[PDB]
């Protein structure tokens, strides 16, 4: 998961 | 403020491919002279401008069979829809001239621009 | 020996996304405590262990309305099924629970993870 | 385009  | 999953477009892919191996929910015929390929409408649509056209028509979205120009090789078409389905362009060249034309006339735009680019480079 | 187009599945499952916020070829109603989202069975099948139970089955398959469990939460559901179509997940303090409950029910083992850490750093 |  990642900050777009 | 969203999170986003890197590896969850290719996952869904992946799992969409593996739905068309096992022939679950495909809901339309691909006729390619006389080779006949099972498909997804939706994925179809995803990939290519002329199903998006074909599958959002208000008489063709409801037809089971398609029926492609006779002038569409077999082969090009199932390394198109092999790529549909999982981003992987078997790219040859005894096939490029064939699988250009297909993805040209399926108005799959980053196939045909790839395609150019490897002709380009053969020259 | 196939060259692979890198942004071809995000391409693929934004597509998908336009589709459905056009109820284009959307096959089935999912009811949610009297909500209901209209949506692509193998898309929430691609996602979601419960809806690829669900319509693998030789008769629900056939189904065009699936009724959740009354104890789902429609605003998770709607979180959830926005995440299917895009990879983004609108993780909140205050529909984390919910959320959790809601992957947890959908066999969405990648969000379950995500909720328990997110859960886990705030106690 | 790459080589997967
Ligand atoms: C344009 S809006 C839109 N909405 C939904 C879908 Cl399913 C769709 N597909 C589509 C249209 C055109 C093209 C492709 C896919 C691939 C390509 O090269 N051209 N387009
Ligand atoms: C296992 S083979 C397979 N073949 C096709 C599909 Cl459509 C599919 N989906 C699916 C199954 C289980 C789970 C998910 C999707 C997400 C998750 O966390 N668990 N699986
Ligand atoms: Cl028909
Ligand atoms: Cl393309
Ligand atoms: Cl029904
Ligand atoms: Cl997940």
């Amino acid at each position: 998961w990642v900050i777009p | 403020s969203c999170i986003q999953f890197t590896r969850h477009a290719s996952d869904v892919l992946l799992n969409l491919n593996r739905l068309r191996s096992r022939d679950i929910l495909t809901d339309v015929v691909i006729v390619v002279s006389r080779e006949q390929f099972r498909a997804h409408k939706t994925v179809l649509m995803a990939c290519s401008g002329l199903f998006y056209s074909i599958f959002t028509d208000q008489l063709k979205c409801n037809l089971s069979v398609i029926n492609l120009d006779p002038e569409i090789n077999p082969e090009g078409f199932c390394i198109l829809l092999d790529f549909m389905y999982t981003s992987r362009l078997n790219l040859r060249e005894g096939n490029i001239m064939a699988v250009m034309a297909t993805a040209m006339y399926l108005q799959m735009e980053h196939v045909v621009d790839t395609c150019r680019k490897f002709i380009k480079a053969s020259e």
